[PDB]
This record gives C-alpha cells, structure tokens and sequence, in this order.
C-alpha cells in the first residue's frame, strides 16, 4: 500500500533535484541547494532494472502462429488452430496486461517506502535535536554547518555532539 | 538551519495505469510495445526470399510455362506469393493434398530442378504434341515444364510403357505426376485407348494406382477434361517405378528437396521484396526494436518479439509525478 | 479531551481467502463467479432453435422420411439434438465426411429447401419404385426426400443417365447423392445390369466417380446392402453435371445455405426449448449474470462470462472486519 | 505486508462508524461522536472499484470450446482438441483462482495502510500538545472543542495556538 | 540495562531470486522443481510393462514370424517400443492409418488374444505354402502368425470362400487383414486366377471391397509384390461377413480388447527395465519426489509434477540471512 | 516495499536466536541472552506454510503432452501438436519462474515489516520510560530485571510503574 510520503506528508516533488530519485534540501549560513540522496537512489535504480530485465527475460518466449493452409473440408482442425492460437494469444495478452498494471501499482509504491525509510533514517538521526515540521522538514536547534550537513546525509550525525547545545535552547 | 528530505519531479507529462488509478503522470517509464513496422520484406540471416511473382505455389512447383522465370534452382530464407497471380494450375484438376505440400516446401531452404524421366524414357508413345491451349505461353498452346503429357501414337495402340529412377544422392527428390479425365469415351479411346487403363506409381514405400474416371463435366478454362495432379518424395536410397498403359501425367522435371532445419514460412502479401536486413520479418513487414512486445502480426519468421492486441504497455520506472 | 482514529466494522459474516490465510471474514466483498443456470433452451437473438426432436442430424439432412416435421426452410440461432433420436441414416451405410458436415451445419444459420433434380431429370429408367421397408413413410415402406433411389427397367437396358444444376443463384447449395452397394450379384443385375457400372459427378472445382462394391453384409433394418451416402456444396455460378449407368441416388431436393457470421452452435441435450430470451445459452442452460465467471459449462453460444473449475471467486473489498 | 493498524496498534473496529472506511472518534465537553474521513475513504472506494473493474475488464476475454465431432479413426485430432480445451481452462482456472488469492492480500493490506497513514497524519499535527496512548488515541494536553476537532480531521490543526496551555498541562500532572 | 529487536540468522548459502535482486541469501527455503532421475524403467500400479524388444508394435500385432517371444496375451501397465527393431511389417506394403492403429492400442491395457477364423473356415484352397521368404523364420519361409495367406490349389480354381464371425462378447475385437497386390499377371493367374476378383469384409457398420491392382514395384527383401494391410474394431454384437474369390490375406488370429481408463503412454526409449516400483514414469526415467516441478520430461505415465523448462524454482520460506 | 528493518535500521541478524524468526536480546543485573518472540514467529511460520500450500495447490494440474505418431502427410498436425506443447510449456513455464521472483519479494518484505511492528508494539510500550537509540534497541531509564524484561516481551509493560524512577534518572543527567 500507499507509504504516506510521496504526494503525502511530503506534498510535492523536487524540480530542483536533478542528480537522483530521492534526496535533501539544506539550509544554513553557507547558502542552500538540493543533493541526491546517494544510498537510495542508486538502490533503487538496481532494483528497478532488475525488475524491469527480469519482467522481459521472463517475457522472452513467443508462441508463433503459422500460415498453414487447410482445404473445405478440414474446416473442424482449421479452427481448432485458431482458437488454440487465439487461446494463447488472449492469454499473453492478459499476462502482459495486467502485469503492468499490478507493477506498476508497486514500483510508484517501491519509491514511496524508499522515501519514507528516508525520511525516518533523518529523523532517527537528529531525535530531539531537531524540530520535526511534519512536511518532510527538520529545523535544527543548533548551527548546523555544511560538514553537519553532510553526517546527516551519511547517516552518521552525532547526536552527544550537539545534544547540550540543542537541549540548552529553551526560552 | 533546516534539512528537508525529498524526491525528484520534472516537466514528464508521461502516463501509466495502475490497478488503483488510470492515467497517472510519472517520471521516468519505459515503453515495452512496439507498434512501427516498414511494410517490405528484407533478408532474413543475409539470405533473400523467394519471390513467386505471377505465379501461384502451384504453378511454380509444377512449372506452369508462364512461370519460366521461377523455373531453376531456388534458395530462400522464406516465400512470398502474391495474392492475385494469375499463373496457377493451369489445365483444371485438383492438386492431391496441396495444403500438405505447401507446407512441406514451406518447411525447405532450397529446390534443385533436375530432369528426371527425359521424352526418351516412354517408349512406343507419342511425348511431344502434350500441350493445351489452357496452359498457354505466348499464343501457342502449352504444358507444364515440370510435367509431360503422353499420348499414343497415330499408327499404333499405347504400350504399357515404364521407368525407373534410383535416387542414389544424399537429398531426397520432389516429383509430380497426373492422371488425365477426358469428359467423354471418345477421346479416352482417341488419346489413349478402349478396356481397362491403368497409371501405376511404386517406390519401396509408396504403393499408388489409379483408373481413369470418365465424366462430362463444366468446362474450365475451355476444358471440360480434368487432371488429378500427385506428389510425393523420392527418398535417398529409394527407387521409382513408373507403369501405365494409358491416362498417364509423367514426371519429367524433378526436385532435390533440402531440408531447413528451423520453421520456414509462406507469406501470402503485396508488399515488395527488397534488398535490404531484418531480424524480425513479419508478414506485414520489416520491426526493427528492442522492445518486448508488438501488436503488428502474429505470423514472422525471424526472430520477433511476442504478439499482443495491447495498444501500449508502458512499464513505470521513475516515480508519481509532482510539480511543486 | 481525546481523539482516536480507527476503522469501519458491521455484521457481516461472509469471508474470502488470502494467500497468507483462508476464511477470513471482511466487511465488503463481490462473487465474481456465478453458479446459476436455468435448466432450458431460450431465443439466441430474438431467433428460435431448431429442435430436431426425434431425427438425428444426418436423418434430418438427408430428408428421412420420418423427419418430414423438419423438411422446411430453416432458420436457426442454434441447433438441439436429443440423445437417443431414433430417426437416422435409415437404409444402412457410411455418410462420407460426416463429421464435417456436422461442423458445416453448426456454421449456419438459415437453409432454404428445393427441388433440385424432379424425377422427370431420369428417363429410360423406373424413377418410382425405389423405396424399402429400412426407411417407411407411416407404415408403408419409402425412401430419403431429398434423395432418389433409381432402378433399371426390365424392359430396357439400364441407359446412360445425366442431369444438369446450373447454380446462378447467389447462394450456395448443399446437396446429397449415393452409391447403392447390393448384397449379391444377382440383385446387382437386376437393379442395374452387368458389366462395370458407375456414378459420376462432376463440378468446375469438384470431380467424382465410384462403382458399385458387391459384398455380402449383415442385415440392418431389414437390409444386407449399402449405401453410400456423399454430400457437396455447389458454389455461385457452378454447375453440377450427372452421369451414370448405374446405382445412382440421385439428389432430388437440396438446401441454399447461408453462412452464420459468427460462431454458430450444435447442443447434445434433453432440456426443453421454451418460449423465452436469452443473452447467454450454454448447453446446460441458461445464464442471466453480470459476473465475470461462470462453472456452468464450457459449451455456449451467446455472451457468456468465462469457464472456469472454481467453485467461488469472491474478491475482498472491504476490509478485514473486527467487531468489538 | 501488514501495517500493523488494523487488529494491530488499533485492537479492533468501530460499527458505529458507518458512514466510511476510514475515521475518527472524538470526546469533550461537547459530547462524543464517530466520523468518517472521507477523503481517504472516497479515495480508496475510486481505488479498489477500479482494481474490480480493471480485473473484470482483462477477464473480458472467453476461450470458447466447440461441439465438433470426431470419428473413430479420428482418435488423434479428438484428443489434441481434448488437450488443448482443458489446457487453457486449467490456466484460466490458475489465474483466476491465484489472483483472488494474492489480490485479496493486497486489498487487505492496502486497508491497514490507509489506517496507519490517516494516523500517522493526525500524530504529526499534534505532536506534544496530545498524549499518545499507543492504541490510536490522543489525549489533549488543552481543552479541544468541536472547532478543535473539526481542524484535526481536515489537517488545519494549529499546533502553536495550543502549545502554551498544553505545555503547562504537563507540567502541571508530572511530579517531577 | 537494554532491550533489542531484531531477526533470525543462521549459516545458510542457500540463495532465491527476487524481482529487485538477483542471489539473495535467504534462511530459509523450499525447491520446487525436481531435476533427478532414475534412467529405467518400473512398474505402474504392480503392472509391468510391455517391452517390444526387436519387435515393432506392428510387428508384434501383426505376428511378426521373428516376434514368437511377443506371441501370446498382453497385459501391461505401458509400452516400451525400442528405437532400432528390426522385425517390422516383413512383407513390403502399406498398414492403412498405421498412426491411429498405435493410439488405439496406446490407449489399450490389455489384449487377448484368440483365434477368429480357423483353416477350416476357408473350403476349397490352399491353407498351407502360405509363405515368403520377405518373412523369413530362421533360414526358411514363413508368415505373419495373426494372418493367414490363402492360394489356389493347382489342381482347381479359387471357389468363393466364406466365413461369419458374431461377436457375442462384451469386449471389441481388433482383427487385421489384407489384400495382395502380385507384381505379374503370371502369379496374379498362379495364385489366384484370371478374371475379376475380390477381396470382400463386412459388419454392420463398415463395407470394404477391393480388387487387385497388378503392378511391379521396387524390389524390398525380394518382393516386387504388395500386400495392402488393414485393421478394425468389431465392435460387440456386430458381425462380420467374409467374402473372396481371390487375393485375400484373411484374419487368423485376432485381439479381444480392454480399453485403458485413464491415459496410456508408448515410450520409444533405450533405458533398462528393472525389477523396480514407481509412481511416476517418464520417457527418460523414474521421477522420485514430493515436490511440485520436474526439469524431466514432458512425457510420462502415472502421476508426475508438472514439466518446466526451469534449472530452478525455488521460494524463499525464511528470511534475508545477514549474519555477523 | 521495504519497512527499513531488515538489513535496515537493525543492520544485522541474530545467529544466537535459534527458536525462532523475530525476537529479542536483553542485557540486566542478571546477566543477558536472546528469546523469540513466540506468537509473530508462528504467525508468520502459518502465513508462509499456506502462502506455499497454496502455491502448490493451484499448480496442482498438469498439461499432459502424448506420444502420438504422425505420418510425412500430417505435418499440419504435427507441427499444430508441438506448437500446442511448446505453447503451455511456456505459459507454464513463465507463470511458475515469475510468480517464484515476485512472491520471493512478497515473503522477504513480509519478514520485514513482520520485524517493523514488532519493534513499534515494544516501542509504544517503554515510550519515555526508554532511549530509542534507533539500532532496534532501547536502554532503560529504570532498572529492568528478568521479570521486566518478560512484561516487554509478553507485551504486559507497567509504563506508570517505572516512570517516575525513569524521569528522575533523566532529571539527574
Ligand atoms: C478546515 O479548517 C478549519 C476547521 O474548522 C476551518 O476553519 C475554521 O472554520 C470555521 C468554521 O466555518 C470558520 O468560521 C469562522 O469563525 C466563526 C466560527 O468560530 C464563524 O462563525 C465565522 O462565520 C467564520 N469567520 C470568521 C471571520 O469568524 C473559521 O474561519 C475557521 N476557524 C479558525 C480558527 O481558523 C476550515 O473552514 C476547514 N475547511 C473546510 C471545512 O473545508
Ligand atoms: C561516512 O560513513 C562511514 C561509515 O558509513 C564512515 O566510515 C567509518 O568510520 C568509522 C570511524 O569513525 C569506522 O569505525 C568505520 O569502520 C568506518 N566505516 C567503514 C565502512 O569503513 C565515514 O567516516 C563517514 N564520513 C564522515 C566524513 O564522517
Ligand atoms: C531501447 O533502447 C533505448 C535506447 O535508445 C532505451 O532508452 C534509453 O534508456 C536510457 C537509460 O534509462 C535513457 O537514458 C535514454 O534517454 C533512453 N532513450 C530513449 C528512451 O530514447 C530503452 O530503454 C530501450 N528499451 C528496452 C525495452 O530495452
Ligand atoms: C474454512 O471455512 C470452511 C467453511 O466451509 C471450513 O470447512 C469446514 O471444515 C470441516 C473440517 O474443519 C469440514 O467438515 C468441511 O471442510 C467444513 N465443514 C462444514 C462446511 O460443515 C474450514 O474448516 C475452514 N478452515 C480451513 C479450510 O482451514
Ligand atoms: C516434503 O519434502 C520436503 C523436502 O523433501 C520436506 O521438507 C522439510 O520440512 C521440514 C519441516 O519440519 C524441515 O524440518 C526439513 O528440514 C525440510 N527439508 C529440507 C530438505 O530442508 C518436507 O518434510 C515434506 N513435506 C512435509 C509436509 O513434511
Ligand atoms: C519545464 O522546464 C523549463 C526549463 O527548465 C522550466 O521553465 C520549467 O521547469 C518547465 N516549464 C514550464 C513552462 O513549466
Ligand atoms: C484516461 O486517458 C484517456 C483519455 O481519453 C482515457 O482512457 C480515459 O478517458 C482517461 N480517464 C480514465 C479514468 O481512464
Ligand atoms: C540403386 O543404386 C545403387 C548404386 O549405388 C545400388 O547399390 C542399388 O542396388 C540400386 N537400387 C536398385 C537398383 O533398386
Ligand atoms: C445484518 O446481517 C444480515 C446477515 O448476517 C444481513 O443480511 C443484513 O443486511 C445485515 N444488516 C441489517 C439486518 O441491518
Ligand atoms: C450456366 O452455365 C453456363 C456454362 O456451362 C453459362 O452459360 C453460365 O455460367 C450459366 N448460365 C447463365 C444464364 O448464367
Ligand atoms: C548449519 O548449522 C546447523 C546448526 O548446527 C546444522 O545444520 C549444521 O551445523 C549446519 N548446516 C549444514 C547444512 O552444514
Ligand atoms: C546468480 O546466480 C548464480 C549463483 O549461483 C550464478 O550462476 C549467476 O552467475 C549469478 N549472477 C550474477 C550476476 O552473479
Ligand atoms: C449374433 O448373435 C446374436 C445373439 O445375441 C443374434 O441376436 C444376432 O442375430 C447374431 N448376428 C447375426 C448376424 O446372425
């Protein structure tokens, strides 16, 4: 099912990322701007074509019809050619069809969990450091530099680090 | 100082369906069916096909005298025959399981013609004079290149004549042969004679007679006499014997007959032969793609993706589409 | 002061299966299966079937004369065939391709009934008189009314017979003959003469000939000898040409035939034909649904929902429901 | 699959919430009520209609076996067409019945999504200003009226507004 | 003091695919495809099979002179026919739908066998020298032991010979006979004698008459001669009338026939037959397993899992296996 | 999809849990050790083994190609009888190998999220009584014994009756 993210509590997409699927928005003192996130993208991106190769490779057989001749009166085997050939011909097309519908319902969904496991990787991160917006956002209570930027994206933020200078903002 | 988590959109105004939802925008998706095709036929496997022109399967194989063009050795990745072509069974009979024999060429790589039985085999009888205004080439009257049509002499009654042919090569032979009807007993008694006649056919499997079936019937092609036309295959090894003392089609003109070892194919099609490559050749013409699916014929020779009625079947990669 | 979100419950009690587990009861769902059928034959159309009661389709063909309710132009939707109908091919012998002739007529929708040939067509030959006990009219003894028993005269020699059907007509024409196969010699002389006798045939694309085999045979309805029946379509602007000296069954009436443009059907069945409509006809009856599946019968003719094994398919909507 | 809402973190359901999938259940001065949201339950009602009427749709084709007759000496071409017509009912028989099956999961599940997001949605707006008691309610830190309620179902709750009188609320109630 | 979640791991290398991964280590998993066989074959349901050994099943059948191994009663739960046997049908000629004689027998379980016209059935001829050496016995001549080839004596001509068979059984019977085809009107007189003759069988439900057709074939074990051979099914309550005055191959002995409930199976394979057990016999082998695919064969006898083109099937029952 | 647990935010498995599929490890006073959590294992163990089942059971029937002999006339029917074999050889073929790789991802994502609600129903349990460290594991701001360490696991957790020996551990820090 739906993961809540994508046009969920995160309402819109990015036009402004352009490296990657799915990434960050970061601002502070050292000015702004968008970054893929480098992990999941290229993850994504395997598994994808993964599913895709594998739906074709599976794909990769035909049945082939023939143009064999059949007189008046073998009108009984004549048609029994044609509705084995029709026979398959309805269900390839049957297969073909309805497996994209049903993929594609979980390749959109694929991304929506990738975002969200995203999101909550951040959020795990930063805990009471950070003031969750809701939207997708976290401001955070202390300066949190280019360098600080980039734990948070490696998923390697320290939060003992910052955990007093956040905590001691308390108006 | 803030960090926001994210996901890409752009300017794609590409749709997929989806079990929940129809028509939805995404960003990056891949279509799997292809649709295009160049209506001509290519080489398949850098080996041209064989183009039957104006004449029919039939009156090629039996070598209508129109069909002088298509009368010699033969090589084809596959066959074309045209629709309309007016160079058929020229004098009016049934072809003896033609449906079997034209899938038995169909399933062949190459024909080599050969003379099988010359005029000089059939002793005692009359092997020129064979020919019919039905088959004609040019104005003058005609015959099968392929076949030969035996008829007594002035002076003396038809002989029991015979033949043989040991097929002593690697490649099994394709032959033919007929037995006249005339409508009426005066012209069976004038081509051929009175009492029992007979056309008999044997090899060390085949076992073939038959008798002459005299009947009035409508006339076709200004004939009111019919020819029931055979064919069968001479195997390696094996031996033909020919024997009739009347009513006899002869086999004249003969095939070596190679085998392809994939399914060949016939299409019936206008399109024009070209010389051009394909992989995938279909009967409407030529697909060249990488795609998975295609929904232009399901009859090809080659190597063609799948068939399917689908329109499109356009698979998601990328994700839901949304603009800030 | 609280708020808790949850979801929908209600009484129901109607489960469906899951791949992770089975009878689970959810609170909406949809059978997409139906097992409902009435028991009986209905309109295809707004068109009536053709029961054929208590004749057998070749006695129906064929003009058995105990099939008299049936010998009428014809327009079918379909056809009914009862199991056990007494009234077949009466006078012993093998119909030549019958089965495709059943597959002809299961392709059609409507036959006009003719006279092809009156008896006037045979003269210097006894055109009355060709009737047996095998196949009785009432009680008294007769003969197939689309086909004419012809026996010698003893006055004069049985002479060569013809007759001619030019077909300008724009319809097709199905029509029937036989060979008569006595038991013994001396019936043969009698009925037909000695010598070699035949039955000849003869159409722009068809051409026929037999002779009569005189074999000594177990008795069937009273008789030890043999027809063989044969049946033949003749084409627009065909002519059909008759020649023989000899145990002829002649065609006496035909039928113009009409191609069905779609698939037409034969049913097996005792259900009754009764006076309503239907969309959807399978051959164990009738179907009134809009679900997608049905495990009545794979045999139908209408727009009918799919066949399958299944005993149920019934789709979750709803979710899973938990009273509290 | 689960996500762990239905008969999950959400024990059981409500049958006096009748008017959708999907909902809420309210309580304060003003008294108690059920509602349903219903833009999260028209959505999955367009949804799972369309997922009936795309498999009924691609259902929409019929392998028609035929009446055909054969002889005794037809026994080969009798039994291919034999063959071949129970080929594809056992196909079609797989199909369908593994589909319902796999299909059915999906629904399910897709349910239980809906739930934890539409719970999800409301444990964000309110934050700390609401006590979260684990089984899909929230105790309000301040007073909340009907128009409180109203803005919590539709996604207008403001957290600010509340965060002074709910703040001292739980100070008020802790020991310390 | 803490509290942690977490998964299962063990020492598992066992991989499974996914649709987005390719030889993931999973915990825990099943196969379902089987690829292992035993190259032999076993009995089916305490049944052993029949193995034709350096018979063909028309050798067999028909009685082979070379077969007297295979002479006598046959029951067997399956047909093993081996690629190279050498004694086929002896005497050169054609077995009328040889292709639906095996599917008929394939469908068989067991036969009877049992004489259906004794020597005397047939007065006034020469039962003896009924022999070729095209069907040799060790050095000598011989014959096929289901058939009996009847010639004039030199002292009269061949009187019409008769013979009745009633079929009071509950069981079909298969009967063969044949015609004989001399290569020279010198044995067709011989043999025989001048004038028309025939070959004449009847039942209820079939008519057969032929006359011989003169003609010198290709020489196969010495023989410029054909026999025409044929087979039936008397069906029970029907009776069949022999008629000839020449040129007749008669039935001697015949089969009573059990039909087979379920599908049967001839394999055409080199594989042992060996004093084992199995449930599931293909062409190939025995396939032993409580899994659900096989990479075998798809022909087999018994109850066998489904053939796949699959080296593997395997699901994932446990977990992505991340040990540390 | 993923639910992040698996070869996620719990970046490892267990090879010292051996009863089970999804389980606990707690360390105290009394020492430390691993449990499976009964009741989601053999519901899982259940969902599978039908999962399978049923898999089995609809792959229950078996197109069955014959021996059947055609002459050197028949190689319409011939060739019509192999493109018949060949063509539910395939279909069959393609079915059995694509529902194994979808359903393999269904089964393993299963597991995934099986661990997920497992992590979130002991999550909602400690709440503050507890430090989520986000690895899967939480410490204890109050002394959790043997019999504490059961309340978890059972899912019996008296929240109130540790909090204020929690909130004064916090207090002090
Ligand atoms: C989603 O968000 C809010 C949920 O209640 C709604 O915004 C509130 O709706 C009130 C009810 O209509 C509006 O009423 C205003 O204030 C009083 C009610 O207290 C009314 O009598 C007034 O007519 C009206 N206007 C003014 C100027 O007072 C409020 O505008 C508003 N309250 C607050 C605090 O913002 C949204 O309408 C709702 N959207 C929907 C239901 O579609
Ligand atoms: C980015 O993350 C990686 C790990 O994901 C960091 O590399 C680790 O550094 C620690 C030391 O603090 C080592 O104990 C680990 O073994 C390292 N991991 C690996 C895989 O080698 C890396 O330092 C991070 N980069 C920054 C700038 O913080
Ligand atoms: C067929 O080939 C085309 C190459 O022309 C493939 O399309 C490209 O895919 C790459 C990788 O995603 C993109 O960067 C290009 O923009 C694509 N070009 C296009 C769409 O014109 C396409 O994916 C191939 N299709 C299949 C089914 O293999
Ligand atoms: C699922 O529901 C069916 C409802 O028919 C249950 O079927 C009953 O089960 C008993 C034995 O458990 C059997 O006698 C019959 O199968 C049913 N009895 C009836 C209808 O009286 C079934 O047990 C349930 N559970 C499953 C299939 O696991
Ligand atoms: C069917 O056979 C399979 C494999 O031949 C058996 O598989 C096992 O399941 C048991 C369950 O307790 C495991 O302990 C075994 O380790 C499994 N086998 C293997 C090789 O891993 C299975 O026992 C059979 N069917 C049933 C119902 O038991
Ligand atoms: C499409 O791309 C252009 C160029 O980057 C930009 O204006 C915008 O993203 C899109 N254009 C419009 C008109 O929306
Ligand atoms: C989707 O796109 C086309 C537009 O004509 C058509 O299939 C349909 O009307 C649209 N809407 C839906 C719900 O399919
Ligand atoms: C055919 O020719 C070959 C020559 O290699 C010979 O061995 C064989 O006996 C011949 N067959 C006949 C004459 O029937
Ligand atoms: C209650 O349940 C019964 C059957 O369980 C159902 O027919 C009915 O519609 C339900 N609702 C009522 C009675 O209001
Ligand atoms: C009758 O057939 C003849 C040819 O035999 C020809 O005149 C025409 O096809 C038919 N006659 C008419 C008047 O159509
Ligand atoms: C893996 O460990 C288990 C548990 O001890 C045991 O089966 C064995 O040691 C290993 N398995 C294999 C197949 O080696
Ligand atoms: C995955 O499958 C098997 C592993 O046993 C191997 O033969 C194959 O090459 C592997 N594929 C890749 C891309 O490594
Ligand atoms: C065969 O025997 C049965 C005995 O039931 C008899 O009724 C039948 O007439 C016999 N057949 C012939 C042809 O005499």
């Amino acid at each position: 099912g739906l993961f809540g993210a994508i046009a969920g509590f995160i309402e819109g997409g990015w036009t402004g990322m352009i490296d990657g699927w799915y990434g960050y928005h970061h601002e502070n003192s050292q000015g702004s701007g968008y970054a893929a996130d480098k992990e999941s993208t290229q993850k994504a991106i395997d598994g994808i074509t993964n599913k895709v190769n594998s739906i074709i490779d599976k794909m990769n057989t035909q049945f082939e019809a023939v143009g064999h001749e059949f007189s008046n009166l073998e009108r009984r085997i004549d048609n029994l050619n044609k509705r084995m050939e029709d026979g398959f011909l309805d269900v390839w097309t049957y297969n073909a069809e309805l497996l994209v519908l049903l993929e594609n319902e979980r390749t959109l969904d694929l991304h929506d969990a990738n975002v969200k496991n995203l999101h909550e990787k951040v959020r795990s991160q930063l805990r009471d450091n950070a003031n969750d917006l809701g939207n997708g956002c976290f401001e955070f209570w202390h300066k949190c530099n280019n360098e600080c930027m980039e734990s948070v994206k490696n998923g390697t933020y320290d939060y003992p680090k910052y955990q007093k200078e956040s905590r001691l903002n308390r108006q | 100082d803030k960090i926001c988590i994210g996901y890409h959109a752009n300017n794609s105004t590409t749709k997929v369906d989806t079990i929940l939802e129809k028509n939805v925008t995404v960003t990056h998706s891949v279509e799997l069916l292809e649709n295009q095709k160049e209506e001509r036929f290519c080489k398949i496997s850098n080996k041209a096909p064989l183009d039957l022109r104006d004449c029919t399967l039939e009156g090629w194989i039996l070598g209508n005298p129109r069909c002088g063009i298509l009368l010699a050795d033969q090589s084809w990745s596959y066959i074309v025959e045209r629709p309309n072509a007016r160079n058929g069974i020229c004098y009016p009979g049934t072809l003896n399981e033609a449906e079997e024999l034209k899938a038995l060429i169909g399933s062949g790589e190459r024909v080599e013609r050969f003379e099988m039985f010359p005029k000089s085999t059939w002793t005692g009888v009359n092997t020129e004079s064979g020919v019919s205004s039905a088959c004609p080439l040019g104005n003058g009257p005609s015959f099968y290149r392929n076949l030969l049509w035996i008829i007594k002499l002035k002076s003396s009654e038809y002989p029991v004549i015979r033949g043989t042919f040991n097929n002593t090569g690697d490649k099994s032979i394709l032959y033919f042969w007929g037995v006249h009807h005339p409508p009426v007993t005066t012209e069976q008694n004038a081509l051929y004679g009175s009492g029992d006649r007979y056309v008999r056919m044997g090899t060390e499997s085949m076992n073939f007679a038959r008798s002459p079936e005299i009947a009035a019937r409508p006339a076709v092609n200004g004939q009111r006499g019919r020819i029931d036309y055979f064919w069968s295959i001479l195997k390696p090894g094996e031996t033909l014997n020919v024997e009739s003392n009347g009513n006899l089609i002869a086999p004249w003109y003969a095939y070596r007959f190679v085998n392809k070892d994939s399914k060949g194919a016939i299409f019936r099609s206008n399109l024009p032969i070209e010389n051009c490559d394909a992989t995938c050749q279909t009967t409407e013409g030529v697909i060249r793609t990488n795609k998975t699916f295609q929904n232009v014929s399901p009859l090809w020779i080659g190597e063609c993706p799948k068939y399917v009625k689908s329109k499109s079947l356009r698979l998601a990669t990328g994700l839901r589409n949304v603009p800030q």
